[PDB]
């Protein structure tokens, strides 16, 4: 009865030379039990990009919660909402239920259109953000990710490399963790253009 | 406890009192073993100084160990009553962990076993 | 885990997981649930590491002092026998086994005991055990029959450890394949479930819940 | 009420050459959130080309080091001289774990050294005596950190040859000696980063035929 | 399954060029109370070995009495007992590290923390940890209780590393713990002003000193401090 | 309530759910109907504490059904099954949770195409080709990740769901007193009479 | 965490190390952890994350909306209350231990905040895991009278003996110097002595390594 | 903490030791534990900080509000505000205060409030963990209508002892003197009062 | 295990067993024989603590056959009964008690009369016309009261025990897989291959 | 319980009140708690009564065999007998003595044993739940060599304060004068001392 770790799961994130990378699992189980491996953590409002790990329900709650928000916030402001602008707003939402909390893990990621500038930032459950140059790593194989995140990681990475770092930090750690994998997701963000590739993995 | 060495070697190389409990085995009623080609016969003596007995009560001279095996004997009658009772308890102990009954081979052996082992132990004859 | 054994036409087919788990936290993935105590005999091991793998080499032991002392090859029954005769004396001690002691000889044939660390013995012609067994027993018991070929039943015995690597998150990493024949015990390889879930998968057009 | 178990925190590795193997261990010894010695050292010789580390409560990690240490010269009394094969020690350590089965030495255990054939071996152990061989083991409070670093380095796991679809695996292939202190190197750097726990000294042992040498490296004290 | 009673808090030490330094305050506190004001807490085991002692009192006795027996048991059929065959530091440490784990596996401990400091018969410096779990470890500074968290951050600032042994005196090293023990005093409920200091060294030997006083303490500036926000007065 | 299961084939959504009430040592009911219509073409079974599910279900169907008249216009499944989760989502940090599983099978007559949502108590929704609720799906999940095609028909889901029951029939602990199978597709919700 | 507040002749200095945990593991080891209510009031925060710079956020939004009211410059002992009375309506449910400094028109100020909605005075504070080690520091070299280049020297050297010997700080050093009559300057990373040593190897991978099963464009556009 | 209050010929006394601790350590060693409310009346506190400091304010929030209406107020609704808070609230508070004030009529007058929130008007009191252990010397030691020095006397010499046997005592003794003088604010030093 | 039952009829006992051993949410096994022959007009049934039961059944066992060989003699079912009682009534105060409920079914070749004993595992012993342990007793006992009279004959005691099975079956919430039945009359004890 | 045994110059006194509780109920208002364990070895007890009683007549028969073998023993002699009981038996022994004797040679000397086993000798020592509210009157009235009429005294005006506020003490203030004069009981009513 542990809340962060009963549907399981993970999502990392990483900056490279004017690009970010966002990457998750497809793993959503209950226990023991594997139940789901189409399972996407990774959402995108406008140019922003939200993944979530942690309790199921609270994961799809605030995806349709920050939807809702951002889309008055662009009707209101007359433009898409920004990472830096978009991370204070999901820590006013989360500390909001201090004393009721989503049991989530958020990272944002995205870059700032004006500016040009790789944005990365992760949360508590509570909204205490973590805001990072290199990388930032959530859910049940957190340790597993921090591990090979640290050793795999360098600063000013291309697309394509930056692809294959944030990849195999994201498998290696799935694979020492139960309750992690069934599947992988890796966004490539740079300016103007998005790709989405999904991994080939062991899926036990 | 009695710890008394009572079977002990002799400057001959003899253990006398294992050659005198065969002395008392020869003194025992005669018991005879003939196998065939498909039995085994137990044949035993009842000496006839012995009238007015009562032969339905009397302790007989064959004893069921278990369903499929016996055990004759001669020498001392009461001697007799101990192994009969360890090798009865062995056989059914046996049963119990092998779930088979014991082999003939088996029951001699584990009977012998206890026989040599009164005969280097203290306090016992 | 999950292990099974199954009793068929051609003998007894015997296969296992390699995963190792404490907690959610991966340990292992090239554990031996098998343990080769005679070129007849093979023992599973389920639950506590420690529990299953000194107890079942200790029966190895007794098993080779029996064949010493008696001139002859241990019955599986008996084999079985001391192992839940033994746990059952530390009963509420806290060990945790679910074990599987599997075998052939002349009088009794091809044999499976099921054997656990509350005391339970069971003789049985298909036993799935572990964490993953109810994973194992939809594949298993839905495509058994007695008149499987050998090499039918091999991979029944594989294909279900694989259905419950996939769908029990403390079961996976390889596949350990055993065959029991009258003439002993056969091993039938390390397969790896990073490369036999695609090449089924693909082969079989199983799977199909899977992003292909 | 008294609590017989402590933490004293550390991380160690394994990892099997071809004719070599190396046994590493972090100096840091700690309890709670105080560091009780920068330079404690945990990874023993214990003879035979053995080599030993018990890494959690260190009193435990210390008894059972010092009985193994203990079994290795009562095992040359009582079988001339004969040298213990890592095998044989591995057998003999399961014991002396799991003769504690209910009230456990509260240690990961590793050792290393070659086996029979004079190839590169590494054993570990759960606190019971559960034990396995392998090419490859990290233990301690940073595994979680280390072990998974290493299935992708050591055994090339996720890796796929460029180009072939993803259907041709990357080759397994022995490690030197220099290729693998440089994993053990970024790996215990990596952990000092990110673990509390981990850091101020790095002691390697190396076993070859020719004996067991050390080699030590700074850490971050912080 | 025990629980302390009568209590000692820090002792704490530390290495220097030519031996080792212990110091540990004399008071044996009651829970809260200040109860007993003239326990020495510091006992010398020959010419050459200091072992201190916090945590329970009764044990601390019972531990003086095995050190104690210890030095008769070793004298006897023993011509070279004042010599080659006297007791080392090295010696009185495992024993007592032997005791200390026997009695945590029994789940009946000695509920203490001990230093034993010493200089062993080749010149070097001994210093080492152990406690009621039996878990033991050497630093160029050990300290007990408040101790490690408080003094040993100012005595790592001397010696640091090995390599500081050397280059630090025992001029310095004294006046580290003694600024230690003032700093204890300041800021741990459970000590007192008074304390003994040994100093271990392999040329002038051990030297003892008892009834010193914590000194140079600076108070003037509470005068100023006023309320705890807005008062003025 | 325990046993509910969902395959959704080809053409058409199967739901199959557990004839027995059991209260105590004793099993009141033998032909307990866990499912209702919430709408002609969508239909959900249920699972769970007593009292809750029937009071649950009943609740849903009741507003899908006044927003079938308020607009006179039949609901997605995909739309009842976020209304659904979201209902739940709320009840979970309630004073007192709805303590209910829910299986919903519907026929999206705009797709032309068969829908099964998986959703649990805590509000947890997926889109699935085949799900089960409790410990059901430790046996099915592995027995349909082996057989089960996606390009299935109707007949074919049947006699699938057929060794799904039978398997369950053979290795679960409790006697659940058969199923009741009903079909979802174009032409609507129909009840398989004999099984 | 190592926080710590000094008092000097002309104004008041806080500072505070870098390190952020999630249990064992270090998160970000570059966290900024002085925060400002006002722009010459500053604020460093230990305990619960969100709640500290929650807290302060929220005293300082209403800070700000006072002083426009008011037509002054804020004060102290208004964060000072405005905090303590937020913090003991909650009972200490939100976990924000703070130590606030800063200059207004009255003067320059010191005080500590507790969970509960206690509040001290003082010269010389320091709050955290590392709040002993700092302590020990500030209890040997404080001194009245310090100039304001005596005041930073000995903040930052009470930070690093939290650094040092406590695990649960680390990496650089912050601080920030608030005199009367002055601006208030914060000096982001005054300190950085935990660099990462150059790694041994590099371990960026060939491209293709990993295998892919599908790729698809993104539309992130209208 | 070892607080008292004492009344004597020219009016009253506080006086207080100035130790904070969290558990065994020592969070301040410099503590000002006596507190203003109004002009000239003061209190010891004692028991939760938190707690204490919150009451106090209050008191001096009410006592404020009640000077600008009603003028002066006396010392004993000083100590009805008190307990009133005190009382009212005894489930979610842990506060043993003691309120001492100088009228021009009634003159001096010392007033405790322990943790139920009961009120008993003395002569002189005491509080803290530390006052357990000088009930006695107190007691055979206390006179009415002392002189100024014979009462600073008293208090530094009762504390001295509340210091010397109670850890979670110590550090400098503290002294408000309330008058028709005026305020004055003593301080004594370890160094002075240890050797007593 | 779970469900035995016992019937004293004119010329024999019935004893009836189920056939499940279930583990967790698994029926391990549906044909175990839940039961030992301790001499050869005597029969126990037994149920309770895994592990316990059979190692106290094959306890039993041997301690009777023993006494069969020394004796050359069969033990009376009154005889064992209480020898059994007696083990179980030392067991209740041991460190760790047998956790097994027994029934008793033998055939007194002295008295020429059946006899059924009823013993739980606390060693409360009663004899009785007809009995059962567990939770079985709920339903059998009323229904046995209804239908049981004391002339009847073997045929028409079966048709009485398919009787209470039928009831189990219908309103037991776990299936029990069936039951062997076995009859101890004059002649021995046989098993009735087709119930 | 309020006991205390002080040493002077003639030799030493164990003073002791005499009340025994159950609870707020009064068991025995004149308990004699001033227990010999040899003809001028004494000691006073406090804790748990069965305890200690236990212990005493334990230690009575040691030191009776003791005498019977190797002649008169030390008042050490007997507090280490004391002690290896307390300490060795701690986990089931709730038990605080203090030992008192005279020799010819060590003269008055005085022993505390608290809870745990340690032992302390002390020039004065106060125990029971009374101790607590006079250890300022007693560090403050102490003075070494003081006259037997000074020393009861003393004792008198202490324990008088240790019953006034300590409920669980009361009754009787019993006394015992260990000098080489011999052994004399002393006893003082509420009357008196009451009024001191
Ligand atoms: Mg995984
Ligand atoms: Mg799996
Ligand atoms: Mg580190
Ligand atoms: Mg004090």
């Amino acid at each position: 009865s542990d809340p962060s770790s009963i549907n399981g799961g993970i999502v990392v994130a990483m900056t490279g030379k004017d690009c970010v990378a966002i990457a998750c699992d497809l793993r959503l189980g209950s226990q023991s039990l594997g139940v789901s491996n189409k399972f996407e953590k990774i959402f995108h409002y406008g140019h922003v990009f939200l993944g979530i790990t942690g309790l199921a329900t609270d994961v799809t709650t605030l995806n349709e919660m920050f939807r809702y928000k951002t889309n008055l916030y662009k009707l209101k402001e007359e433009r898409a909402i920004e990472p830096e602008t978009f991370t204070q707003l999901v820590s006013s939402s989360l500390y909001e239920r201090r004393f009721g909390p989503y049991f989530v893990g958020p990272v944002v990621a995205g870059i700032n259109s004006k500016s040009g500038k790789p944005f990365i930032a992760g949360f508590d459950l509570i909204g205490c953000i973590d805001e990072a140059k290199d990388f930032i790593v959530s859910g049940t194989a957190s340790d597993q990710l921090f591990g090979m995140c640290e050793s795999l990681y360098e600063p000013n990475l291309e697309p394509e490399d930056l692809f294959e770092t944030i990849s195999q930090a994201l498998l290696n750690a799935a694979d020492r963790d139960a309750l992690s994998g069934w599947g992988a997701v890796v966004y490539i963000i740079k300016k103007d253009e998005v790709v989405k590739r999904y991994l080939k993995m062991r899926q036990d | 406890g009695y710890d008394r060495a009572l079977s002990i070697f002799s400057p001959d190389g003899h253990i006398f009192q294992v050659e005198y409990a065969l002395e008392a085995v020869k003194r025992g009623t005669c018991a005879v073993g003939v196998k065939g080609k498909n039995c085994v016969v137990l044949g035993c003596e009842r000496r006839s100084t012995l009238k007015l007995q009562d032969t339905r009560i009397t302790p007989s001279k064959v004893s069921k160990i278990d369903s499929h095996v016996v055990l004759s004997f001669s020498g001392l009658n009461a001697d007799s009553r101990i192994l009969i009772e360890k090798a009865r308890v062995e056989a059914q102990s046996h049963r119990l962990t092998l779930e088979d009954p014991v082999t003939v081979e088996y029951l001699t052996r584990y009977v012998a076993g206890v026989q040599q082992r009164y005969t280097q132990s203290g306090g016992v004859r | 885990t999950t292990t099974l054994a199954f009793r068929f036409q051609g003998g007894i087919i015997v296969a296992v997981d390699s995963r190792a788990t404490a907690g959610n936290w991966v340990a292992s993935q090239t554990v031996k649930k098998v343990i080769e105590i005679n070129p007849f005999l093979l023992g599973t091991m389920a639950g506590c590491a420690a529990d299953c793998q000194f107890w079942e080499t200790w029966l190895g032991s007794q098993c080779r002092l029996h064949e010493l002392r008696e001139k002859e090859r241990i019955s599986v029954a008996a084999a079985s026998k001391i192992l839940s005769n033994l746990v059952y004396q530390y009963k509420g001690a806290g060990l945790s086994m679910g074990t599987m002691i599997c075998g052939y000889t002349r009088k009794e044939g091809p044999t499976i005991y099921y054997v656990d660390s509350d005391g339970t013995r069971l003789k049985g012609d298909i036993f799935c055990v572990g964490s993953g067994q109810t994973f194992a027993y939809g594949v298993l018991d839905s495509n058994y029959k007695w008149d499987l070929s050998v090499e039918d039943a091999l991979y029944l015995g594989k294909r279900s450890i694989l259905a419950a690597a996939h769908r029990d998150a403390y079961s996976g990493g390889s596949v350990n394949l055993y065959h029991v024949t009258e003439d002993g015990w056969i091993y039938h390889g390390n397969h790896d479930v990073g490369e036999l879930f695609w090449k089924v998968k693909e082969e079989e057009g199983s799977f199909n819940n899977v992003i292909g | 009420q008294f609590n017989p178990y402590g933490d004293n925190g550390g991380t160690i590795l394994g990892i099997a050459g071809e004719d070599f193997a190396v046994l590493a261990g972090d100096t840091r010894n700690i309890t709670d959130y105080s560091i009780n010695s920068r330079y404690e050292p945990k990874v023993f010789d214990c003879g035979d080309n053995i080599v030993m580390s018990a890494n959690g409560f260190a009193a435990d990690g210390d008894a059972l080091v010092k009985r193994f240490k203990n079994s290795v010269k009562w095992y040359h009394f009582d079988h001339n001289d004969k040298k213990l094969s890592i095998n044989s020690a591995a057998r003999n350590i399961q014991h002396l774990l799991y003769g504690k089965r209910f009230f456990p030495y509260y240690v990961h255990t590793i050792i290393a050294g070659l086996d029979e054939d004079g190839k590169g071996a590494v054993y570990s152990f759960d606190p019971v005596g559960s034990y396995e061989r392998e090419q490859c083991r990290a233990g301690g409070a940073a595994a979680s950190l280390i072990m998974p670093f290493l299935d992708n380095q050591v055994n090339f796991k996720n890796q796929y040859e460029p180009g072939t679809n993803g259907k041709v695996k990357k080759p397994l292939k022995y490690l030197s000696v220099e290729e693998v202190i440089k994993l053990v190197r970024d790996s215990f750097t990596s952990a000092t980063e990110r673990h509390i726990q981990v850091g101020d000294g790095l002691e390697i042992l190396i076993v070859t035929k020719d004996g067991v040498r050390k080699e030590f490296y700074e850490l971050k004290r912080d | 399954t025990q629980q302390p009673i009568v209590t000692g808090t820090s002792v704490i030490s530390m290495k220097y060029d030519n031996g080792v330094i212990i110091a540990a305050d004399n008071l044996g506190s009651y829970g809260s109370l200040l109860r007993f004001n003239g326990v020495e807490r510091l006992i010398p085991v020959g010419d050459n070995t200091v072992v201190g002692i916090s945590g329970d009192i009764s044990d601390m006795q019972h531990i003086e009495r095995l050190l104690k027996d210890l030095v008769t048991e070793n004298a006897y059929d023993n011509p070279l007992a004042d010599a080659e065959e006297a007791l080392e530091p090295s010696y009185i440490f495992e024993y007592l590290a032997t005791v200390m784990y026997q009695r945590r596996s029994k789940m009946n401990p000695l509920w203490n923390a001990i230093i034993v400091a010493g200089v062993q018969s080749n010149g070097d410096q001994f210093l080492r940890y152990v406690n009621l779990l039996g878990v033991t470890y050497s630093s160029p500074t050990l300290a007990t209780g408040f101790g490690a968290h408080m003094a040993n951050p100012l005595l790592r600032k001397v010696v640091d590393r090995e390599s500081d042994i050397p280059k630090t005196t025992v001029q310095v090293a004294e006046e580290a713990i003694v600024n230690a023990m003032r700093v204890l005093y300041y800021r741990d409920a459970r000590s007192s002003r008074n304390f003994s200091l040994a100093i271990i060294d392999k040329n002038t030997g051990l030297t003892f000193k008892k009834n010193l006083q914590v000194e140079n303490m600076k108070w003037d500036f509470a005068k100023d401090i006023k309320g705890y926000g807005t008062q003025k007065i | 309530m325990d046993i509910i299961l969902g395959i959704r084939v080809q053409d058409s959504v199967i739901l199959a759910s557990s004839k027995a009430v059991t209260r105590g040592i004793s099993v009141l009911k033998d032909s307990d109907d866990k499912t209702r219509q919430l709408s002609p073409h969508t239909l959900m079974s249920f699972a769970g504490e007593a009292g809750d599910t029937v009071q649950f279900a009943e609740y849903i169907q009741a507003n899908i059904q006044l927003y079938s008249i308020r607009e006179d216009y039949e609901l997605s499944p995909q739309a009842v099954s976020s209304f659904v989760r979201q209902e739940l989502a709320k009840s979970i940090r309630s004073r007192r949770p709805y303590q209910v599983n829910v299986l919903i099978g519907g026929y999206d007559k705009k797709k032309n195409k068969p829908e099964l949502y998986q959703i649990d108590y805590l509000g947890t929704k997926v889109e699935l080709p085949y799900g089960a609720h409790g410990y059901s799906g430790f046996y099915t999940f592995s027995l349909l990740d082996h057989h089960y095609r996606p390009d299935m028909t109707t007949e074919e889901g049947l006699d699938l769901l057929k060794l799904c029951v039978q398997e369950l029939e053979k290795r679960m602990p409790m006697d659940f007193k058969g199923v009741i199978v009903k079909i979802v597709d174009k032409d609507g919700i129909r009840q398989v009479d004999d099984f | 965490t190592t926080i710590v507040g000094v008092k000097f002749n002309n104004g008041v200095v806080i500072a505070a190390d870098t390190r952020s945990t999630q249990g064992p593991i270090v998160a970000d080891k570059n966290c900024a952890k002085l925060h400002r209510i006002s722009p010459k009031i500053w604020c460093a925060g230990a305990g619960t994350a969100a709640d500290t710079e929650a807290v302060t956020q929220l005293i300082g939004s209403n800070i700000e909306l006072h002083s426009l009211y008011t037509s002054r410059e804020p004060r102290v002992v208004s964060a000072l209350q405005m905090l303590k009375q937020h913090l003991f309506k909650y009972q200490g449910h939100i976990g924000a231990y703070l130590i606030v400094a800063g200059v207004d028109p009255t003067g320059s100020h010191l005080f500590s905040i507790h969970a509960h909605g206690s509040t001290d005075v003082g010269y010389y504070l320091s709050l955290g895991s590392g709040s002993l080690a700092a302590m020990a520091v500030l209890e040997s070299h404080w001194k009245q009278d310090l100039t304001k280049e005596e005041a930073i020297k000995l903040a930052s050297d009470a930070i690093q003996a939290g650094i040092w010997n406590d695990l649960g700080s680390g990496s650089n050093v912050d601080v920030c110097v608030m005199e009367i009559g002055k601006d208030a300057e914060y000096l982001r990373n005054y300190l950085t002595p935990n660099v990462r040593e150059e790694k041994q190897k590099s371990y960026k991978f060939p491209r293709g390594t990993t295998a892919v099963l599908k790729e698809s464009i993104v539309n992130i556009c209208d | 903490t070892s607080i008292m209050a004492v009344t004597f010929k020219d009016g009253v006394i506080l006086g207080a030791d100035s130790r904070t601790t969290t558990g065994a350590y020592i969070a301040n060693r410099v503590t000002d534990k006596l507190t203003r409310v109004h002009d000239k009346i003061w209190c010891c506190r004692s028991g939760s900080a938190a707690d204490t400091q919150a009451i106090a304010d209050i008191v001096q929030y009410h006592l404020e509000l009640y000077t600008s209406q009603y003028g002066t107020p006396s010392t004993e609704t000083a100590a009805s505000v008190f307990k009133e808070l005190c009382y009212e609230n005894k489930d979610n508070l842990t506060a043993g205060i003691i309120v001492a004030g100088y009228d021009d009529k009634n003159k001096g007058e010392v007033y405790t409030i322990p943790l139920g929130g009961s009120v008993h008007k003395l002569p002189y009191a005491i509080a803290g963990s530390g006052s357990t252990f000088i009930y006695g010397y107190c007691d055979k030691n206390f006179r009415e209508n002392m002189s100024k020095e014979e009462t600073v006397d008293f208090i530094k010499h009762s504390l001295s002892q509340a210091i010397k046997w109670d850890g979670s005592s110590g550090g400098v003794i503290r002294m408000v003197v309330l008058t028709a003088a005026g305020v004055e604010r003593l301080i004594f030093y370890p160094d002075e009062y240890e050797q007593l």
